[PDB]
């Protein structure tokens, strides 16, 4: 019931901002849905042939789109009004989740691409002396040496910080069995293709 | 066909009964731009999937 | 609260840091871990941020870095040196880049954040650039250590590997800009700081031996933390660091010392709150209450990681040793900024930094107030102090010691330090600070320079503000209501004070159009005219880019033109230049104010130009440093050397006027070189006047331009993409469809993502990040800036294409398309009068 | 040394110069180093190389320009100074300064001054250019201009310069351009022989926070209000002074006994019981006032017996039955009616009568035609001043020297004003750039709205 | 059949308004 | 080319008796003038109201027509001009056709080349050329300067057409459109009538605007000429009328024809007072008047229907309405499938 | 609800949810019958309803 989404950049154009954006602006996100305009302004939605809005002095290359006066409302379209602006864009939140428990919790996974430390300049800096002035005393040790790097729940515990709302969670408050739409993250993704 | 679907656009721009069903006219997902109706899925790195779908 | 205004009067003890780097790396999420350090009673919410730098509405809603914010705050050092420093938060944003320059200048030292996952980027390799230009001092913190162990659950060994390879491309990517060897960076010199400022950990390798040494005792923190990095290991048998391994699989001193215990503390608390975190919290002697663990994984990690790292030391320690005080820091950016150099008097005294001479601030920030009617200069102080209600002189970016025309007198109203949210109001600022200067802002337009009326008569101005990038993208933008013209025009005058980079030009027709960088840019410049300048209705044209002009063939004819006079023939030729000439000018490689016995060798070594042909440079063409070149090569035994020198500098000004405005569509001139063949000037001193010469120099310039081979140029954006490696071959068929090739697709080293580097049409770059996201669905980003002019095809004098309104022409139709439009944007005439 | 030699003198066209326009730069509309082009009258950027006003120099052909800030000229494609006598009359068009010597002699003044463009006419009497349809505004300022003390006081920049002002105080852009309009409406050596103050409505919409805007037209009454407030605010220091050139010159004090009427379904016994409570009984409040609030009769609203459709009128001094202790006027509120009869103090040496026209009904607004009659030439107040205070003024004559009459219904409608010459005693009516002798006599057949009189 | 008089823009466009007149 | 179709906002209410008198004095026996005059000036009545109407005319009056045909052509001289008046009405002994000249040079020799004046409405054709048009939009701006460019603001224009089918708001013909309406303003004394610009369109073709807009007899015109932008002279639209060159007997331009928003809201207007006025009223009765509302527009314009797809729609859901109520009376509950026949 | 009770008779804005519970059904029909599992009366995921 849950998809594995990490981060909300899936939803670039199609939140709740956008939504309100295409509706004050009287258009629609392909995916998004349609309203009846905010204002009617019949005669103010066909202007007259201006010598600013001339035709003859605009170059076309690539259409003016929907998602464009969306992305940009302030830029791209005249009375930008009751208009709202989008989240630009989170970093996208690399998470690599395990796929086998039998491996461990801090792993290299083929997913990333080698690092391949290179040798082709040999790295110089500044490091003195080895083994000849500087002794640690016997009581100093690394700070925690007597625990162990992952425990059995290391994975599960990171795997539950990219984790829908619910299920990011160590507490919470307890919730009607109405107020818990099970099926809204179905529709507020994109329709599945075909 | 679709070649004209631009044009089109650029122009269009610049230029009782009780219904249980929903009227296929109603629909917004249609696009003439390729980019806009194949979109690529999201693979989430081979190792997530969409809710729902087996 | 007194302590912060009685520290301004030492200027060794402050420190004129700015905060760059990449889009989303961490930096006003480091200024708000400082700011809740500092701040009792500022604590960030639970789930949301903080973002105390982003004090725009627009900020808080689109999530980016709009604007460079001040944040003067009194940090402790690892000592307890309690030191004063000047932040610059700037935004992240490549098209902001300005931006940060503005708070680029004023500032003696550059703190590049780096994601530890993304690594260098473009505006992070731009900004490090940029930075060394400057003559800055250059620290590196690495922000956002958590996604190594949080999101790439990275082993400790890779981890640094990755840590390693971050540093160390940083270090040869200075290499490419800064010829001293000072600036090398690595983490055991002090130079690196790592971070996560997400959950407020922040330590150097001073630091973190720091807190080894108050843990056990009888540990000098330098010398260990001088064996805390690279290829050192730890011996336990013998308890000291050796350059070789002691065992199979000895894990270097970073990875067992510094990146195991970071490893361990945060699996703890992110998968053991309930079974071992007690436990392993009494191991490391941090002691939480019972309702401080019931939080979520978030707020408990980013609790633990307070207390047991304690204050942000580590970053105040890295940039007191390798950021230079003003007191001394003043030398070098007296010389790179001040115009008159550092041996003029003025120079000499304000490279003291003495808070007791003559006043010179110079003002790079101009924010507004709440109702917008009222801006607030922000500057840095260089010499002297300034008083509240006090009368100055304020100069500007186009005054001269000849011409006090530019300079006007204004009163000093109240000033404030500047600390993102709050503002405290000061008597005096002394120098090396920095300051809100209330009341001067009626003289300022961009940049000026802030000094005492009456006295120091011979004070020039600073440097006028040098951006990284050109501004190409234009917007044309009118009142809905033309009744309503000047307030657009008020609300036009106020943005081009809020953006350094801002340009605002009425055209002949009457169009105003506005310059930017891109679209995220200009979408914030209109947000700003609407809502809180103009308050009244826009209508904005579709964006365009600006063009510019070239030649590809010499004038076939020698084109000749004479004054009305009928007195004075000039007679010239035009040829292109050569490949890399043109940036070199641009880059301020060699300059006119050279030397004229090497400024010929130069051309003669690099492109092998004859040494008196060289030696006959006249100017840059229309900039000091514009990209076209005037050369002479008239005739010595037919053209009076002597009597042509009378009117050089009147045919300078018509070749710099000239090629400023283009015959084409009116628009930049690149790439060209224009030779004076021969000059016939009337012998008569009153009949060779410049009112005469100028415009037949035009004149000449024109004809010889279009008898040479015309044709368009539009800018190249360079376009880098991060995207899941699946997501490739969707950029890929997003840049060939707008007309855009790949350059490379080279996998991020530590990461899954590739980075995509192309290069896209500036025209055809309107909607490509939209495109580009929504087609990916979210999962590829692009981040585009101005790179280079290049000649569009198609022959822009064909008179035999027809265009079509509404249709995106061809390729051979594109130069020819984008001169006429152009033209009937500029109210220009439908095409080129040659006989003109 | 090239100047003073200057072959360019016979460029300048003085008929196109036109100074009313803002100081901003045509090109990159910079207000610092405003540069006017004398031969096309375009400002530019600045002098200089490498700027708009040089480009404009050696593009159009023109060499003289003036600087509009320091008052100086130079030919741009050379750039050097040009100084000649002939000049000196296009500086005091753009920055007409009056000497002490001149400003008193304003008033009696009696010939008709010449123009550049020949169209005589007299100092103080110029049209104000409509810009916007805001009629209101240019009757308000010419009334105002009108006023010998105030003009006097703001036609000397030093009267009003160097005080203190607030760090955020824009009141002093309402008050630094007023003078400026004012000394371009008194100079006698205008280029052009009516005025724009299309400068000035620029600091009356920003210092009113978009009200009283250009294209609309606003109440004149309501404009004068608060066009006096602020001059009084804009004038001092931080803390406004008591007396300013607006309140010793329009401001009196007036007398209201405020008694609350009670509520009439009471008993009469409870009526003076409540009566002798105190809770209603008269309340002497003292106070200050900028203008006189003339109340009109209502309209017939019937045809008369023998001449049908007869246009009401009213003796002036029946629309003054106010301000005394015998009359009393019944205003009523939605929760109680009052009894406030008003009693005056001290006239101020100039009085402003508002008749109060534009009368929200119950559904909409409408204008009293009611006509006003009064005269012209004398009058007297000393039985509209109580007996304490009749002593200490002992003058009470004003004579009528402006008048703003609206002309139409008021959906839409003009404002004339008609103001008396001072020095030839002459009545000239001014709508705009209409200028027309109407005969003092038939100033009195005018639905007046707004009048100013002048105590001698 | 419900015998409600349709709209006929863009219905019965292709015949002439000459058509079935004498 | 500036066509400018307007209307005398007044005149009716604005004829002086006394002019008229003696200007029909001019032209009739004295003594029918005096009682033409004499019986324009009577006690205007109504219930418990009256008045004497001594400045306008009344309209009542069965020559009240000719008086109107007579004071309108006083205006043409007004407008018009002697010289121009007589060069269109031509000889008096050889009078000239409607639109027609007696020499291309007197068709060529004046701005204003077509007038018609009809009853109040009056539509002006000028030709003008650059220098001619240049220079009056230099005189109407030497008095009416606009440095905001506010001319495009108030400029009426014909928005039932598309926006590239619709007049053009160009600077240069907006300057010259409102020129050429201050230039005929002042020809006519604004007291004996006047033009209003609000309740008047100025239509100008030149290289900006390809179609030349006006409105006529309740018939919105636009003529697009085939030289510059028609791609084909398509003839199967029966609702366009193909102009042709009587000298060269070719294709030369192209008339598009179009129901006005006026006649339109008429013909609701009258099929609404149809409706709510047949409470007791026989279902024949309604039909004959819906049927004869009907043939009268349609017998009208005849071809500016079809291109009026608002008027189909309207036209439609007049029928609707009329059957309703038909439905209504013969029965309260509204039928489901009730028949044509 | 509609075809079994016919409650929109007597209120026409309930037809907004019958709507709903129908639109609800196309999403969770077309996420249930998507495996092996065809179209069928045996889904039976009634929260949304």
């Amino acid at each position: 019931l849950l998809t594995d989404l990490v981060d909300d950049n899936y939803f670039y154009l199609f939140d709740l901002k956008a939504f309100f954006t295409s509706k004050a602006l009287n258009m629609a996100i392909p995916g998004g849905p349609k309203f009846e305009p905010l204002v009617r302004d019949i005669n103010l939605q066909d202007e007259d042939w201006n010598e600013f809005n001339d035709i003859n002095k605009i170059i076309i290359r690539q259409p003016i789109r929907t998602e464009y006066k969306i992305a940009f409302p302030y830029l791209y379209n005249n009375l930008p009004h009751h208009v709202h602006l989008t989240w630009y864009h989170t970093p996208n939140v690399v998470f690599i989740k395990t796929e086998d428990p039998d491996l461990p919790a801090f792993y290299f996974d083929p997913l990333i691409n080698p690092i391949s430390h290179r040798h082709s300049v040999k790295s110089q800096e500044p490091l003195p002396d080895d083994d000849e002035e500087f002794e640690l005393p016997e009581f100093v040790e690394p700070f925690l040496k007597d625990t162990p790097l992952y425990t059995d729940n290391t994975a599960n515990g990171i795997a539950l910080l990219w984790a829908p709302r619910p299920f990011n969670l160590r507490s919470g408050r307890t919730r009607r069995a109405l107020d818990i739409p099970l099926v809204k993250n179905w529709y507020r993704e994109h329709c599945p293709a075909g | 066909k679709d070649k004209s679907k631009e044009l089109h656009a650029i122009k269009e721009r610049y230029l009782r009964k009780f219904v249980f069903e929903w009227d296929a006219s109603e629909d917004t997902s249609i696009d003439y731009n390729p980019l806009y109706k194949e979109r690529h899925q999201v693979q989430l790195l081979g190792r997530g999937f969409i809710a729902g779908i087996d | 609260m007194d302590f912060l205004a009685d520290l301004m009067d030492n200027s060794e003890l402050i420190r004129n840091v700015t905060l760059c780097g990449h889009l989303h790396h961490g930096k006003t999420c480091f200024v708000d871990c400082l700011i809740e350090q500092t701040h009792p009673e500022i604590r960030k919410r639970y789930d949301q941020d903080l973002c105390y730098t982003d004090i725009l509405f627009t900020e808080q809603e689109r999530g980016v870095g709009i604007k460079s914010t001040p944040v003067t705050v009194v940090l402790p050092d690892t000592k307890g040196k309690s030191y004063l420093f000047n932040i610059m938060d700037t935004p992240g944003h490549v098209n902001f880049s300005d931006e940060v320059t503005a708070g680029l200048r004023i500032s003696d030292g550059v703190v590049l954040f780096i994601d530890a996952a993304e690594g260098v980027m473009l505006n992070t390799e731009r900004l490090i650039k940029h930075a060394v230009q400057e003559r800055l001092a250059v620290t590196v913190c690495i922000n956002k250590i958590d996604r190594l162990i949080l999101e790439l659950k990275l082993p400790p060994t890779d981890a640094y590997y990755k840590l390693r390879h971050i540093v160390d491309e940083v270090n040869g990517l200075i290499s490419m800009y800064s010829t001293d060897e000072n600036l090398i960076l690595s983490p055991l010199l002090g130079n690196v700081c790592f971070s996560s400022s997400q959950y407020s950990i922040c330590f150097t390798l001073g630091s973190f031996a720091k807190i080894y040494a108050d843990t056990f005792g009888d540990i000098n923190y330098q010398e260990f933390a001088k064996r805390l990095w690279g290829d050192i290991y730890f011996n336990p048998k013998t308890r000291k660091f050796t350059k070789k391994a002691p065992t199979s699989s000895s894990q270097r001193s970073f990875v067992e010392f510094i990146l195991e215990p970071l490893y361990k503390i945060l699996a703890q608390v992110v998968g053991d709150v309930d079974t071992s975190l007690p436990r392993t919290l009494d191991e490391l002697g941090i002691h939480l209450t019972k309702e401080e663990l019931k939080l979520n994984i978030r707020p408990l990690l980013r609790l633990v990681c307070k207390k047991f790292f304690g204050e942000f030391t580590g970053f105040v320690d890295m940039c007191v040793q390798h950021i230079p005080s003003p007191k001394v820091g003043a030398k070098p950016k007296i010389e790179h900024t001040y115009t008159g150099g550092v041996d003029s008097d003025l120079g000499e005294a304000m490279s003291d930094c003495d808070p007791d001479g003559p006043l010179m601030c110079h003002t790079t920030k101009m924010y507004s107030t709440d109702d917008g009617v009222q801006f607030h200069a922000f500057g840095r102080v260089l010499s002297g102090t300034i008083h509240a209600g006090q009368p100055v002189k304020v100069l500007g970016e186009n005054y001269t010691l000849e011409d006090e025309e530019d300079s006007q007198i204004c009163t000093v109203g109240r000033l404030w330090i500047s600390v993102a949210r709050y503002h405290i109001e000061v008597n005096r600022v002394p120098a090396g600070n920095w300051v809100l200067i209330e009341g001067v802002d009626q003289p300022i337009v961009k940049t000026a320079t802030i000094t005492e009326p009456r006295g120091n008569e011979e004070a020039q101005i600073f440097r006028p503000l040098k951006f990284n990038t050109t501004s190409v993208i234009k917007i044309a933008v009118e009142p809905v209501n033309p009744s309503e013209l000047p307030k657009m025009l008020d609300g036009l005058r106020k943005v081009n004070k809020s953006y350094p980079s801002l340009t605002t030009k009425v055209e002949e027709s009457g169009e105003h159009v506005i310059l930017g960088t891109g679209e995220l840019y200009l979408d914030c410049v209109m947000h700003d005219l609407r809502k809180m300048y103009s308050e009244i209705d826009i209508k904005v044209a579709d964006p365009v880019v600006t063009f510019c002009e070239t030649v590809v063939e010499t004038s076939s004819l020698k084109c000749f033109a004479e004054t009305p006079n009928k007195k004075n023939k000039i007679t010239m030729i035009a040829e292109p230049l050569e490949k890399g000439l043109a940036e070199d000018i641009e880059n301020e490689v060699v300059q006119i104010t050279w030397n004229r016995k090497k400024l010929g060798e130069f051309f003669q070594t690099k492109y092998d130009w004859d040494l008196l042909a060289a030696r006959s440079i006249w100017a840059f063409g229309p900039d000091a440093t514009g990209p076209n070149i005037l050369v002479d090569d008239t005739l010595p035994s037919e053209v009076d050397k002597a009597l042509l020198g009378s009117v050089k500098d009147s045919i300078v000004q018509g070749f710099q006027w000239g090629t400023r405005e283009g015959p084409l569509c009116d628009e930049l001139i690149r790439n060209v070189k224009f030779k004076i063949l021969d000059a016939v000037v009337a012998q008569e001193p009153l009949h060779r006047g410049g009112g005469q010469i100028i415009p037949t120099a035009r004149r000449v310039v024109y004809s010889a331009f279009l008898m040479a081979t015309p044709r368009l140029m539009e800018p190249y954006y360079f376009v880098e993409v991060q995207a899941p490696a699946d997501c490739v071959s969707a950029v890929y068929t997003v840049l060939a469809r707008r007309r855009g090739h790949v350059t490379q697709d080279a996998p991020i080293p530590g990461s899954p993502l590739y980075t995509i580097k192309a290069f896209i049409p500036a025209i055809d770059s309107f909607g490509f990040e939209t495109d580009l996201r929504t087609h990916t669905q979210g999962q590829a980003f692009s981040l585009s800036v101005f790179h280079h002019w290049q000649i569009v095809p198609g022959d822009p004098l064909d008179k035999s294409i027809v265009i079509r309104p509404l249709e995106p022409q061809p390729a051979p139709h594109l130069a020819r398309e984008f001169m006429i439009k152009t033209r009937r944007r500029k109210g220009l005439s439908e095409d080129v009068s040659i006989s003109k | 040394r090239r100047s003073r030699h200057c072959p360019y003198l016979d460029t300048i066209n003085r008929s196109v110069l036109d100074f009313d326009f803002e100081k901003l730069c045509s090109i990159s509309l910079s207000h610092i180093n405003a540069y006017a082009c004398l031969v096309c009258g375009k400002y530019f950027q600045g002098r200089g190389l490498k700027s708009h006003a040089y480009i404009h120099s050696v593009q159009f052909s023109h060499h003289v320009f003036l600087n509009l800030h320091t008052l100086k000229f130079y030919c741009l494609p050379d750039n050097y100074e040009i100084i000649d006598s002939s000049l000196e009359d296009i500086t005091y068009v753009l920055k007409p300064t009056f000497t002490k010597q001149q400003i008193a002699n304003l008033d009696k003044q009696a010939k008709l001054s010449r123009a550049y463009d020949g169209t005589t006419y007299l100092p103080g009497i110029v049209g104000l250019n409509n810009i916007k349809a805001n009629d209101y505004a240019n009757a308000v300022l010419q009334a105002l201009s009108n006023v010998p003390p105030l003009r006097n006081y703001f036609l000397e920049e030093d009267n009003y310069k160097n005080i203190k002002r607030p760090p955020g105080d824009i009141m002093f852009l309402l008050v630094q351009r007023f003078g400026e309009l004012m000394r371009k409406l008194w100079n006698p050596r205008n280029f052009k022989a009516h005025v724009s103050p299309h400068e000035m409505l620029q600091a009356v919409v920003l210092c009113s926070k978009k009200t009283f805007q250009i294209t609309k037209q606003g109440d004149g009454v309501d404009f004068l209000s608060w066009f006096l407030n602020a001059l009084h605010s804009a004038l001092g220091g931080t803390k406004k002074k008591k007396k300013t050139i607006v309140t010793d010159v329009f401001q009196g004090s007036m007398r209201i006994f405020t008694k609350k009427l009670p509520h009439p379904d009471l008993p009469a016994e409870e009526k003076e019981q409540l009566l002798h409570n105190d809770e209603y009984q008269e309340t002497m409040v003292e106070s200050t006032f900028m203008y006189l609030t003339l109340d009109l009769p209502t309209a017939p609203l019937y045809k008369d017996e023998k001449e049908q459709l007869i246009i009401p009128q009213v003796p002036l001094f029946n629309i003054l039955a106010k301000f005394n202790g015998i009359t009393e006027k019944e205003y009523k509120t939605y929760k109680e009616n009052f009894l406030k009869r008003f009693q005056l103090t001290k006239l101020p040496p100039y009085l402003i009568f508002c008749i109060k026209r534009f009368t929200k009904n119950n559904f909409f607004v409408e204008k009293n035609p009611t006509i006003v009659n009064f005269p012209i030439t004398n009058v007297d107040l000393r039985e509209y001043l109580s007996e304490e205070v009749q002593a200490v003024h002992k003058n009470t004559t004003y004579d009528l020297i402006a008048n703003i009459v609206h002309d139409g219904k008021p959906s839409e409608g003009s404002y004339r004003i008609h103001v008396l010459h001072h020095g030839t005693g002459k009545w000239y009516e001014l709508q705009d750039l209409q200028v027309t002798d109407i005969l003092p006599q038939m100033i009195t057949l005018s639905e007046a709205y707004i009048q100013i009189w002048k105590r001698r | 059949p419900t015998g409600e008089v349709l709209s006929l823009v863009g219905k019965l466009e292709g015949t002439r308004m000459g058509d079935k007149a004498q | 080319n500036v066509m400018l179709e307007s209307r005398f906002e007044k005149m009716y209410e604005k004829i002086d008796l006394t002019l008229l008198n003696r200007l029909l004095r001019l032209i009739v026996d004295h003594n029918i003038a005096d009682y033409m005059t004499a019986k324009n000036n009577v006690v205007i009545n109504y219930k418990d109201m009256n008045h004497t109407n001594s400045y306008g005319i009344i309209r009542g009056l069965q020559f009240a027509s000719f008086i109107v045909q007579y004071y309108g052509l006083v205006m043409d001289l007004l407008v018009l001009g002697l010289h121009r008046a007589s060069e269109m009405a031509g000889p008096p002994q050889m009078p000239n056709d409607f639109l027609s000249f007696q020499d291309i040079a007197t068709e060529a020799a004046h701005p204003i080349r077509l007038f018609c004046r009809y009853i109040d409405r009056i539509h002006i054709f000028f030709r003008f050329t650059a220098d001619e048009a240049r220079d009056l939009i230099q005189r109407y701006l030497t008095e009416h300067p606009d440095p905001n460019n506010e001319n495009i603001v108030g400029y009426n224009n014909k928005k039932c057409w598309p926006r590239d089918a619709r007049m053009r708001l160009m600077k240069h013909d907006v300057n010259l459109g409102r020129a050429v309406f201050w230039d005929i303003k002042n020809r006519l004394p604004r007291s004996v009538t006047t033009v209003q610009w609000e309740n008047s369109f100025v239509s100008v073709y030149s290289k900006d605007n390809p179609n030349l807009l006006f409105n006529m007899c309740g018939f919105e015109c636009r003529i697009l000429p085939k030289c510059r932008t028609s791609y084909e002279e398509f003839t199967h639209k029966d609702g366009v009328w193909n102009l042709q060159n009587e000298v060269t007997k070719e294709r030369t331009a192209q008339c598009f024809l179009r129901v006005d928003d006026e006649s339109m809201q008429r013909f609701h207007n009258r099929v609404r007072q149809i409706l709510m006025a047949s409470g007791s009223t026989t279902f024949t009765k309604i039909v004959n008047k819906w049927n004869t509302a009907l043939i009268g527009l349609m017998t009208y314009f005849r071809e500016a229907v079809v291109n009026t797809q608002e008027l189909l729609d309207l036209l439609v859901k007049c029928e609707n309405k009329i059957q309703t109520r038909i439905k209504i009376g013969l029965n309260s509950k509204m039928p489901s499938r009730f028949p044509p026949v | 609800v509609g075809q079994l009770t016919g409650m929109y008779r007597y209120k026409y804005k309930l037809m907004r949810q019958i709507r709903m519970c129908k639109d609800l059904k196309h999403l969770i029909y077309y996420r249930f019958n998507t495996g092996p599992v065809g179209k069928g009366p045996g889904c039976g995921f009634w929260a949304a309803g």
